[PDB]
């Protein structure tokens, strides 16, 4: 009735502010582990060149 | 404002506690009294120094209300027992 | 769970049937063990079979040790099936909470029957044989789960305070197992990402040198009765032989890929012996897959290759973490537009109080100059 | 030259572009009050981090697709010196192939 | 052809994209709740038992 409460009541500030930090800390990492990936795609430029190829020319 | 209670300190002053990082501090330097934000924190100087918040009448923004589903945890067990049946 | 009358009747007339079914499941688990006892006799390390003595470095008190008291029985397959080891597991389980209650029957003769009445209506210590159809044996497990739940989270703290209060990670990698670790069990934690707290807390606490409550508890989410509990290194043993049939059957598993073929009930009954999958989350194939790998990959290379499994403490921690449920939350937003305080308002504020508004309120900075003016005019005026 | 087509995937869950671009909407409407004014040195809130990882991926997407608005595509997908190099690229390309297109025809 | 090569990627970045905005939900559902927590502490009408549940 007394002493229990006396000093969960104490920890729950640190506790607020550890686990603050900890969600903090994960948004963070969901931004810093985002990348824009940029694809390469076959140039057209070859397409051309084996195009004239099969023509014979 | 009301007479209430509120965040109870133990008579201590948070910017010399051995916790005192657990205590935002204001734009005026003094540490809060609770986990929550508090503008109009103040220290008084008795034989041993303690921190006082006097609650005030502060508007602030409030967020829209979310969905239950996204903050209700359905996790109760028959042992459970809530602090506010406990008191 | 808490005892009922349903469930008393249900135990009570179950119980001749239970006990037949009892003694057939201890002589078929005696010839299994018997298989199992003479190969490890004969094909065991020299130090595994002459019990090698492992003390600890502050007060010299021998307790098993991981690396050198447990063996994987690499090629136990020839002798005895899977399936044979999770019946012999579960008949360990059953087989402890018999001798129990048998031993406090013995101890106390007549006067543990209101006792008994009491074991009888509730199916946290009755054993499984009790269950004759579907629907009863689903009830046992819900309570084994209940029991679980309610085990698990202390066991989880108490290793997580005495860690974090008592030391430091040393690097980076080690910080995101250690708080990843401790993740509630909606959320999917990654094991390549957590292993290394195995060998962070093998520098802290390793299997040998585990607390006598910290021992108590994970019995406690292990289904095993703790009472009396006496000294340490019978339950440790008790523990220690669990994990060493949990990790043969893995290493069988893992290597002929059973699991793949397993079927679903099967699957199931296979994690939750690993506490990997509680009964009242529904889980599919799916699930019950992720977790199971995600439990291989904890295990990590070095399990089939040498035999050696991580530190049996995280371990634990890593698999009951799926019964650390996230902390409820019942009851809608609105409720916090009320207030706690009303019933003080009569009161109202008294002249200290009334001063403290006046200083801290609003108008604190007017009083403040006030005052520091008056106060700075009497001190020049005294000078 | 790419490749064996990947494996068919099975989405996880099913939903439009667009009723998730109207969701990431809503969601970063109700926080307008909330959300705070910042230079690129300070830190960022909460609602910001949300507001570029989310826009970010939609914009990816809507990149790997094909509608490509360089100007939003600018804004919340191009945060380093070489992706800024690679967007300027892409931009000459898809304006070289629109004027060719329309000469070709004329 | 280029959609049939870019429709695994398309789809798993669209699922993530789902999974993402279910994940910061909750956040912004706890920081009203604080919100709202921190309006009635101003008011010193919060009790510690409401603010642990
Ligand atoms: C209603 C019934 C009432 C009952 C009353 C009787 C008492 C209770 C009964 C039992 C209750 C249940 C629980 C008991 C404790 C359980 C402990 C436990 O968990 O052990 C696990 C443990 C199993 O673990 P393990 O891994 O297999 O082995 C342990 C490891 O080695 C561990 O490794 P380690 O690293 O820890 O190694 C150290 C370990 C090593 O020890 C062991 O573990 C080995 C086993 C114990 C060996 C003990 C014998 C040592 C040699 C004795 C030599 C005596 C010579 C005297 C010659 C005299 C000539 C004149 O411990 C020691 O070193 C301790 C040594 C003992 C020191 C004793 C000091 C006494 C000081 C006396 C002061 C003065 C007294 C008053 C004055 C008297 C004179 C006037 O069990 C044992 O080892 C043996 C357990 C034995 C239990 C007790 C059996 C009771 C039998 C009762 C019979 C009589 C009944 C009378 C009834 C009367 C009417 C009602
Ligand atoms: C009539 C007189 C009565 C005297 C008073 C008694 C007062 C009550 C005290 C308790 C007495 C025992 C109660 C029955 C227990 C059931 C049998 C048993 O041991 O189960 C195995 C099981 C072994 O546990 P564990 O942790 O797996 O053992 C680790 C070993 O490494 C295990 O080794 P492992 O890993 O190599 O595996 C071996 C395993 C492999 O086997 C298997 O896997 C197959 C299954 C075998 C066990 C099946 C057990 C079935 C239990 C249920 C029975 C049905 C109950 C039905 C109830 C309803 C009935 C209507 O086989 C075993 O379990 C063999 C264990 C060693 C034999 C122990 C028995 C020794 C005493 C009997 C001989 C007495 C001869 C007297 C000669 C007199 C000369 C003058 O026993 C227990 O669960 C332990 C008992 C738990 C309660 C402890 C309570 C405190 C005890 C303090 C005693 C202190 C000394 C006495 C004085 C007390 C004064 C205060
Ligand atoms: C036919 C059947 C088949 C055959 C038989 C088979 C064998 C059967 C036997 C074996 C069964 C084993 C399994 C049993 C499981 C159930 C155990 C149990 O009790 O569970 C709690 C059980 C309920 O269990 P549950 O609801 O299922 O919840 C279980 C949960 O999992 C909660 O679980 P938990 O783990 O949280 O609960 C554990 C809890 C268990 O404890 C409790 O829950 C406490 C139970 C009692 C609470 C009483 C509250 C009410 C008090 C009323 C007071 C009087 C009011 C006014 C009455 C006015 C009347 C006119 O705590 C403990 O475990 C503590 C253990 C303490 C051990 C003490 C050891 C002392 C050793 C001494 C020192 C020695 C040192 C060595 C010295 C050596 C020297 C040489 O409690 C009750 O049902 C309460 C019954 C209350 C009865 C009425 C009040 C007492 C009446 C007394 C009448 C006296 C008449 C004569 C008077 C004469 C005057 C001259
Ligand atoms: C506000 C006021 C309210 C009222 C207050 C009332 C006044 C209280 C004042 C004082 C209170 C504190 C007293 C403390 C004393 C010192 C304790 C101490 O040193 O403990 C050390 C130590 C601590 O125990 P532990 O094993 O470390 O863990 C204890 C935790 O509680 C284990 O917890 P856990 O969570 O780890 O495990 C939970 C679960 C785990 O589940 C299991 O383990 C499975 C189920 C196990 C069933 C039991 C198996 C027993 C196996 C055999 C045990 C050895 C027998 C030895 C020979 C027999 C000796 C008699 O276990 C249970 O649920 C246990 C159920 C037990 C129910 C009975 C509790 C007592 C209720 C009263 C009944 C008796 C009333 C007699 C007086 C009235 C007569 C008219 O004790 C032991 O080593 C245990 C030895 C037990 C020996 C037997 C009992 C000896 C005492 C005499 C019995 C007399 C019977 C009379 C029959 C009727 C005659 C007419
Ligand atoms: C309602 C009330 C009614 C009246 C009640 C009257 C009460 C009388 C008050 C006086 C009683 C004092 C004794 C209290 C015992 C409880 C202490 C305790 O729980 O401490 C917690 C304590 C704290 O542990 P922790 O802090 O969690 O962890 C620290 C360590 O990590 C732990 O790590 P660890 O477990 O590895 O290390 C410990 C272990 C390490 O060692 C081992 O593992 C090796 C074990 C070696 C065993 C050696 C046994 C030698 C036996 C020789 C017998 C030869 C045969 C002779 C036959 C003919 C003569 C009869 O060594 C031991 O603890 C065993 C030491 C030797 C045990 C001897 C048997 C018990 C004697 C009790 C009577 C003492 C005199 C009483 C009168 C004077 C009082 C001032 O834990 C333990 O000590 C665990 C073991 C507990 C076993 C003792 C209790 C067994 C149950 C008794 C059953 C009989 C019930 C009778 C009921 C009577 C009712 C009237
Ligand atoms: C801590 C509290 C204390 C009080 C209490 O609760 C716990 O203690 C508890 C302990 C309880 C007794 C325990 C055991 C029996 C025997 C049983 O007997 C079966 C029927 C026959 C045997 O089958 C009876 O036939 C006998 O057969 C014997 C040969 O086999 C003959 O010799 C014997 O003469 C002859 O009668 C009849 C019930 C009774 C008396 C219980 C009553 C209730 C309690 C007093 C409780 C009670 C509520
Ligand atoms: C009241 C007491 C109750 C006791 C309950 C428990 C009883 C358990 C009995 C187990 C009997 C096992 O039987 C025993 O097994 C061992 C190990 O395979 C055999 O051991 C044999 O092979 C081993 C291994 O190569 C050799 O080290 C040993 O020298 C040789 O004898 C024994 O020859 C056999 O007798």
């Amino acid at each position: 009735d007394i002493m229990v409460p006396s000093f969960v009541y104490n920890k729950l500030p640190v506790i607020h502010f550890l686990q603050e930090k900890r969600a903090e800390q994960k948004l963070r990492r969901v931004l810093d582990e985002t990348y824009t990936e940029w694809t390469e795609e076959l140039d057209q430029a070859h397409v051309t060149d084996a195009i004239t190829r099969s023509l014979n020319i | 404002v009301g007479n209430g209670p509120t965040f109870s300190t133990g008579g201590e002053c948070m910017n010399t506690c051995d916790i005192q990082n657990a205590f935002p501090m204001n734009d005026r330097g003094v540490r809060s009294s609770s986990p929550f934000q508090e503008p109009n924190t103040a220290i008084y100087d008795s034989y041993l120094a303690w921190t006082y918040f006097q609650p005030m009448d502060v508007h602030i923004e409030k967020l829209p209300a979310p969905e239950a589903k996204y903050y209700q945890r359905h996790t109760k067990k028959p042992w459970d027992v809530s602090s506010t049946e406990l008191t | 769970m808490q005892g009922s009358w349903s469930v008393l009747k249900k135990n009570c007339s179950n119980f001749f049937p239970g006990l037949l079914a009892f003694a057939q499941q201890t002589q078929e688990a005696y010839g299994i063990w018997l298989r199992i006892y003479n190969r490890q006799q004969k094909y065991g390390p020299t130090d595994f079979v002459e019990q090698s003595e492992t003390f600890s470095p502050d007060y010299h008190k021998r307790f098993h040790s991981q690396d050198k008291n447990m063996w994987v029985d690499k090629e136990l397959c020839t002798e005895v099936s899977q399936k044979e080891v999770a019946r012999l597991m579960t008949y360990k389980l059953d087989m402890w909470r018999m001798a129990h209650c048998a031993g406090a029957l013995l101890a106390t003769g007549g006067y543990a029957i209101p006792f008994g009445l009491f074991w009888l209506a509730n199916d946290t210590w009755v054993p499984s044989s009790f269950n004759l159809t579907g629907e009863e044996l689903r009830a046992w497990r819900e309570a084994q789960d209940l029991y679980r739940y309610r085990s698990a989270p202390s066991y989880l703290t108490d290793t997580k305070w005495h860690f974090d209060f008592h030391a430091y990670p040393w690097n980076e990698t080690q910080e995101r197992a250690w708080d990843d670790l401790f993740e509630k069990n909606d959320v999917r934690r990654d094991p390549k990402v957590v292993r290394p707290a195995a060998e962070m807390y093998d520098g802290f606490i390793k299997f040998e040198l585990i607390r006598r409550k910290s021992l108590r508890h994970l019995c406690r989410s292990m289904n095993i009765p703790t009472f009396p509990m006496l000294a340490r290194l019978c339950n440790g043993t008790r523990v220690r032989d669990y994990w060493n049939l949990a990790w043969c059957e893995d290493y069988m598993v893992i290597t002929q890929r059973l699991h793949e073929s397993m079927t679903d009930e099967e699957l199931y009954d296979y994690a939750w012996r690993r506490y990997l999958a509680p009964y009242d989350k529904n889980l599919n194939r799916e699930q019950l897959m992720e977790r199971v790998e995600d439990y291989f990959e904890f295990l990590g290379p070095d399990f089939v290759a040498h035999g050696k499994a991580p530190n049996l403490v995280i371990l634990t921690n890593y698999v009951l973490g799926y019964y650390n449920d996230p902390a409820y939350l019942e009851g809608d937003i609105s409720e916090l537009d009320k207030n706690d305080y009303d019933h003080l308002a009569s009161w109202g504020k008294d002249a200290f109080l009334r001063r403290l508004e006046f200083e801290n309120g609003p108008l604190r900075d007017q009083v403040e100059a006030h005052t520091q003016r008056l106060l700075a005019e009497r001190a020049a005026i005294a000078k | 030259y790419k490749g064996e087509v990947p494996p068919h995937y099975t989405r996880k869950s099913s939903a439009t572009i667009e009723q998730v671009e109207k969701e990431i909407d809503a969601l970063l409407g109700g926080a307008e009050k909330l959300r705070k004014t910042s230079t690129d040195d300070q830190p960022m809130d909460k609602l910001t981090l949300m507001e570029r990882c989310l826009r970010h991926a939609l914009w990816s997407y809507h990149k790997e697709e094909g509608r490509y608005d360089f100007d939003q595509i600018g804004r919340w997908v191009v945060y380093t010196p070489e992706d800024e190099v690679k967007l300027a690229q892409l931009k000459r390309e898809v304006e070289a192939k629109e004027k060719l297109a329309a000469l070709r025809k004329r | 052809t280029l959609q049939q090569y870019r429709r695994a990627s398309q789809d798993k970045r669209l699922d993530d994209l789902v999974d993402l905005l279910e994940r910061f939900k909750p956040v912004l559902a706890r920081e009203a709740i604080m919100q709202r927590l921190t309006i009635k502490h101003l008011e010193g009408q919060l009790g510690v038992w409401r603010y642990m549940d």
